[PDB]
DNA sequence: TAACAGCTCTAACAGGAATA
RNA sequence: AUUCCUGUUAGAGCUGUUAAC
């Protein structure tokens, strides 16, 4: 049971709902003053719950004799407030069990006395008549206990349920943003503090649906090298020692490299160099939202790995990697599908050539490759273009960029990019998660699977 | 909101035709939400119909 | 691991006009039914009144003319509707203004043109328009017209003409509608003549249409900012704007400044808590002194630790914040398949993340096209073949996605200025972005809030 | 704001409406400054009484 | 405070007109 | 500047990671 049918649920009949265990006491300590959900039981001191009732109400709290719980719960005079310290209330919430149903948060179980108390409040006739509802902060991280108390619940015909919900707190503020017709003073003394750190729920995946651009990267971890250093660098040093001697290697510092080890000892001399060691980045989504160097290695290796084997070239843009056609092997068979895409009406269509009014400037088809850290996932973002040869003269087409791209529409866009990824990666977005390596021949390499199909939803519909 | 104040009735039915759901006062509209509401819960139905129709407010 | 969550496609909003006949397509709304306000007859007849060299009055003169006749579109004609005339369109009178309302832009102007000088030709330009100031009453918007000749000081660094021109005239309160060369040549008279005729009619006090079914509880604010290039460093100039809702029919969309110096557009604690007291004065006059159930923010940049608990201590509990900034550039975007022959649909909005969204402000509507009923529309097909999704990044919302998502739809279609169906930002970026401008230029006018009417 | 000079042919051509419609469409000027005034004092010469 | 990486936006120009 | 925002050319501001002073 989903917590949006726990609250659907919980709402309609909070009058007659028990319950077992800063916004949550305070939710509850008005949810209590208001008459609503009448008994609560709990383990703990916690003695902020009668203080946050008297700061909502200014009286005192009944906190529980021989059977003063008995007493008050017989009598009907609510609201009652008894702490099991684990015989003396389990008379009472067995009494209390009947009445109305009763919903636990807080506990894992784990204790046999409390354990043995819900077991025997189960078996009478009618016991938790509206529902017994555990509500944990993850369903796979409770206690086998749990679980085996809710089936036995359910083989005996009660209706217990076992539901997914946040923290207590914030279910419980969930909850009170929804329960309705409540005095001025209390909304004001609770006001559900604030939500600083929004987190809003995605939907379920549903079922006219959108095909976006972004191809999800499984790989969750990497394996990769460290090099020790006797002195101190900075990254523009490196920077420049890779553009003065280009080694077969992708290199970073936070030093971080990724390739051959004479690759290594070629950039760096020996006396430089301390030892060689390895690094395994167990979260590449987290190690590259936090750090910016990670992104930018980590986003090169995909792209080193993603044009390896391909006769596709490989050019950078304003610090953006592009997939740009070579005009030597522009008439392979596998762009014939571009060639469909590009094409003008059913035909076929050039993919490289001269812009027509321009005397060197040569026009190709290209995709910008980028990486996008997204919550805790990473996307691979194919965006299709128009790449010029000269780089600094590339707004002397820009009439003809306007020109060749002025009709590429939703179909043909789609024509494109179906087109482009079946020349990256050589299947179609069916059962697609394909393989690819950088520097396969090298002590330190890196696999990378990425999802061969573009992400998509569809529209949740009835 | 109050569900009987215009604007809040508009973003609500316009939310629901988001999801699209069926548009307006049309048929198979009244069971349709009650289904999708209670997601096949005739008792939790019952209990919510009673409780809408109940016997305090009728004068 | 392709699956993402289910997007929701927000409906187009309908548009507020005579008899509160709703309509999602302003213009064909505006033929059938007619201005918003055209029921409280607040403009009645329209008075204008011409302020330009007397070499090019007769153009100018012309273009108002022409505004009195039907026209018929050539460009853009799967979307406009043919135009009918402000006395029949707008169910109100165009003026033909007399010779003494008439001005003449005085000659030294024409020299200064030469000289460079904008400082010195908007100055001038103003000092022409002050025989209007005694007879205020008179007309309603004054046409002010610069010729192409004058086009050297139309744009330069650190100016921008009719920048200067308008924040020199709103503390005058005086409207204008800047008229230049443009508007005469966009081959298409009837695009230009609903552009004109809208901006006169909502200049002059009226309202061409409102969100229909708006919510008069829930303030929207938009904070943008703008960049002077100083000397030694940068200046950002921050403003916000309001486009809230009164306790009577009255639309209520205003631009104000921030405020001594910000060389990061980030406002601090105090900066912003000060801001967030003033723009809820506003809206508390025009809503007879009721606090606001909701606030919306609309930041072009992502809000600070300090600024969200400045915009927390400035209201009360009851008041619902909804921080949201607003991402124009991603790398993100959207092909709609069943592949559909028309791009996405407009308003359809899909949770990244939780706190990150795409929204598709840009997109295909239906129903709206003229030419070929029955098949979508894209505004925007002429300058890109896909549409861009914007990215809100939530900051301060409890929950909901529909409520940001809607609202900013619905606040994308109430920009008069604009003569198309609908923009990339809602009215309050952009009128918070045109104060920018309108402050980093004059810095005398930090002052005093603004309508938008002025500076639309 | 000044009141439209119309409003006195209309007083005295003895249009009540026509002149309540005048009142009102001179309100525009005040109109655009809305946040401007929180009251206005509508005054009314004794010429128009006929229209009163 | 000086580099470096990314994200994002505005500043100035230029620029054509909505399935062909 | 009736409008729309697509490109180009640049720079700034935010974050980070290093080196320190
Ligand atoms: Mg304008």
């Amino acid at each position: 049971l989903t917590d949006n049918e726990f609250y659907q649920h919980y709402l309609q009949n909070s009058q007659h709902m028990m319950w077992f265990l800063n916004i949550g006491h305070r939710v509850l300590a008005a949810l209590l003053e208001m008459n609503q959900t009448k008994v609560v039981f709990t383990t703990n001191f916690d003695d902020v719950i009668e203080t946050a009732f008297s700061d909502i109400s200014g009286k005192h709290l009944s906190v529980y004799g021989s059977y003063a719980a008995l007493s008050a719960l017989n009598t009907e005079a609510f609201p009652i407030y008894a702490k099991i310290h684990g015989r003396e209330i389990h008379k009472c919430f067995l009494a209390a069990a009947i009445r109305f149903g009763l919903v636990v948060s807080g506990y894992s179980g784990r204790d046999e006395n409390v354990m043995t108390m819900l077991r025997a409040a189960i078996d009478q006739n009618n016991a938790f008549p509206h529902g017994l509802y555990w509500t944990v902060p993850s369903i796979s991280k409770s206690e086998p206990a749990v679980q085996d108390l809710i089936t036995y619940a359910q083989g005996k015909g009660v209706r217990a349920y076992l539901v997914e919900t946040g923290t207590f707190d914030e279910m419980l503020s969930k909850i009170w943003r929804q329960v309705k017709d409540k005095p001025a003073a209390i909304d004001a003394k609770v006001r559900t503090a604030r939500v600083c750190p929004v987190s809003i729920p995605l939907p379920g995946p549903g079922k006219p649906a959108l095909r976006t651009n972004a191809l999800p990267v499984v790989t969750q971890s990497i394996r990769c090298g460290v090099v020790t250093l006797a002195s101190p660098i900075t990254f523009s040093e490196l920077k420049e020692r890779i553009s003065q001697k280009s080694p077969k290697a992708l290199l970073t510092y936070t030093v971080l490299f990724l390739g051959g080890e004479p690759e290594i000892r070629k950039i760096f001399s020996n006396d430089e160099i301390n030892s060689i060691g390895q690094y395994y980045i167990d979260e590449i989504a987290q190690s590259v939202a936090a750090s910016t160097f990670l992104k930018s290695f980590v986003e090169e290796a995909i792209l080193t790995a993603l044009l390896r084997e391909k006769p596709i070239l490989h050019r950078v843009r304003h610090r953006t990697h592009y997939a740009v056609i070579p005009n030597a092997s522009a008439k392979d068979d596998r762009f014939l599908d571009l060639r469909k895409a590009v094409g003008f009406k059913g035909d076929l269509g050039y993919i490289t050539g001269n812009v027509t009014n321009a005397k060197e400037l040569s026009w190709a088809e290209a995709v910008s490759i980028r990486l996008e850290e997204r919550g805790g996932k990473l996307w691979i973002m194919l965006k299709p273009e128009i790449w010029i040869k000269p780089l600094d003269r590339r707004e002397e087409a820009t009439d003809f960029i306007r020109s060749r791209r002025r009709y590429r529409f939703n179909q043909c866009s789609y024509q494109i990019l179906d087109a482009w990824i079946k020349i990256l990666f050589g299947s179609i977005g069916g059962g697609g998660t394909v393989n690819i390596s950088c520097f396969p021949d090298a002590e330190f390499k890196a696999e990378f699977e990425i999802g061969t199909r573009t992400a998509f939803s569809l529209g949740v519909g009835y | 909101h109050d569900i009987n104040n215009h604007a809040i009735k508009s973003k609500i039915q316009s939310y629901m035709d988001s999801k699209g759901f069926p548009l307006q006062w049309s048929p198979e509209e009244y069971s349709f939400y009650f289904e999708l509401v209670f997601r096949d819960d005739y008792e939790a139905q019952r209990k919510y119909l009673l409780e809408a129709l109940a016997s305090r407010k009728v004068s | 691991l392709s699956q993402l969550a289910a997007h929701s496609t927000i409906p187009e909003p309908l548009l507020l006009f005579k008899d509160n006949r709703t309509d999602t397509h302003p213009l064909r709304g505006l033929s059938q039914y007619g201005p918003y306000s055209a029921c409280f007859n607040l403009p009645g007849q329209v008075r204008l009144a011409y302020l330009a060299p007397t070499e090019h009055m007769r153009k100018l003169d012309a273009i108002v003319r022409e505004l009195q006749n039907p026209a018929t579109p050539k460009e853009a004609t799967n979307y406009y509707v043919e135009y009918g005339g402000f006395e029949k369109v707008f169910k109100v009178p165009l003026v033909m203004p007399q010779e003494h309302l008439r001005c003449l832009a005085l000659d030294e102007c024409h020299g200064v043109a030469a000289n460079g000088n904008g400082l010195a030709l908007a100055d001038k330009i103003v000092q022409s328009m002050s025989g209007l100031f005694r007879q205020k009453h008179a007309f309603d918007v004054l046409l002010v017209y610069l010729p192409a000749s004058w086009k050297k000081c139309f744009e330069y660094d650190g100016f921008d003409l009719h920048d200067r021109i308008k924040a020199k005239v709103a503390p005058l309160n005086l409207p204008i509608q800047i008229i230049n060369d443009t508007a005469l040549t966009r081959q298409c008279r009837a695009n230009v003549m609903w552009g004109v005729s809208v901006a006169l009619y909502a200049k002059a006090g009226g309202i061409p249409w409102k969100l229909a079914d708006w919510d008069k509880d829930e303030a929207y604010i938009g904070l943008s900012y703008a960049i002077k290039k100083n000397a030694e460093g940068q200046e950002y100039t921050t403003c916000c704007s309001q486009v809230f809702d009164p306790d009577g029919t009255g639309f209520e969309f205003v631009a104000y400044d921030t405020r001594d110096r910000k060389g990061n557009p980030y406002l601090s604690y105090q900066e912003m808590q000060s801001v967030l007291s003033k723009s809820l004065h506003l809206y508390q006059s025009s809503h007879n002194g009721r606090m606001p159930r909701k606030i919306f923010i609309h930041k072009t940049t992502h809000f600070t630790e300090d600024e969200i608990q400045g915009a927390f201590d400035s209201f009360s509990s009851s008041t619902e914040i909804e921080l949201v900034q607003i991402i124009q550039s991603t790398n993100w975007y959207g092909l709609k398949v069943d592949p559909a022959s028309y791009p996405v649909d407009r308003g359809l909005y899909q949770p990244l993340t939780e706190s990150e969204c795409l929204l598709w402000t840009q997109g295909s509507v239906m129903g709206v096209n003229q030419q070929n009923p029955g098949q979508p529309v894209f505004k925007e097909a002429a300058l890109t073949p896909l549409p861009n999704p914007i990215m809100l990044r939530r900051f301060s919302g409890n929950g909901g996605w529909h409520a940001t998502c809607s609202s900013i739809l619905a606040l994308t279609k109430v920009d008069w200025n604009n003569n198309t169906l609908y923009k990339k930002l809602p009215v309050t970026l952009v009128y918070s972005q045109v104060f920018a401008d309108v402050v980093k230029q004059t810095p005398e006018i930090v002052n005093e809030i603004y309508d938008y009417r002025f500076f639309m």
